[PDB]
């Protein structure tokens, strides 16, 4: 599992 | 002692009241008598109590959480970052973006409440059985939550 | 399981604040109860996961001051005030984070860990050790061998 959303 | 839902009217107001002059988009969405557990699954689940903390750090731009709709139901954040059908009438011109047409959107297909704070103008906006009550005073969208949830 | 959550969302959630040297400061009551600073603090009663967490800890946000308090695999609440240590003498890298949870592993059986706002270094406080400026691995490890039982 990751994180994503461009907030990165 | 203050009801759940009064003090989830004053959370409302408060943040609105820190979100709007920031141009801080927001967009949340409370759930009445039709279920919106639909749109609740493709969200973030906080399952949280509301405070105007939470909803200002919710919204703060470039989070993890902070795109698309807070649902709220039985008084909870139940979810956040959720998807709202967007409207497809074309009379909805611009100024008023995907926020919009998403509050827009749900209130076509439920009775939700859902408000929202633009992104560009921070204009307070309001959706509630397809009316569209927009660009309202701190005073006229606390007034108007209240009379909702009566 | 609940620990296994919570750890994965611990260790997400400092990944993102590590290298973007965001301050944060985590407790997690376990024997001992914490509710006496749960109390200084707002209610939350909030789901664990690593994008609440990272969402409290943003930088000049309401939420992001003081700890967040975990209590029964959940976040019970944000902005809660530690006991701080009588030593201080934290002079570059350590700051008042670390002196609070100090302070608290020094009256409770908490697990605390901090991301420093000056230099994004992870620390541990727990029973009489202060372990600090961790790796990404070797916080997971802590977490793994404290939280979960034997294996
Ligand atoms: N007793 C405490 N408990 C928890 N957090 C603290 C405490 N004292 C200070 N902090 C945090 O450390 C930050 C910097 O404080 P300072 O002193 O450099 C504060 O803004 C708080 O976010
Ligand atoms: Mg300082």
């Amino acid at each position: 599992e990751r994180l994503l959303g461009g907030w990165k | 002692p203050i009801s759940a839902e009064e003090q989830m009217i004053r959370a409302f107001v408060k943040s609105v009241e820190y979100m709007s002059p920031r141009k801080i988009g927001a967009l949340v969405a409370i759930q009445r008598v039709r279920t919106l557990q639909e749109y609740i699954s493709t969200g973030i689940p906080l399952d949280a109590k509301i405070s105007a903390e939470l909803l200002i750090n919710i919204f703060i731009p470039n989070t993890p959480l902070h795109d698309g709709a807070v649902i709220i139901k039985e008084e909870r954040i139940a979810v956040t970052s959720a998807y709202l059908p967007l409207t497809k009438n074309t009379g909805i011109s611009k100024e008023f973006g995907t926020r919009h047409r998403a509050a827009i959107g749900l209130s076509e297909v439920s009775d939700a409440l859902t408000f929202v704070v633009s992104e560009e103008t921070g204009g307070i906006s309001i959706t509630y059985n397809g009316r569209f009550k927009h660009n309202l005073t701190l005073d006229e969208f606390e007034t108007e939550l209240r009379e909702i949830l009566l």
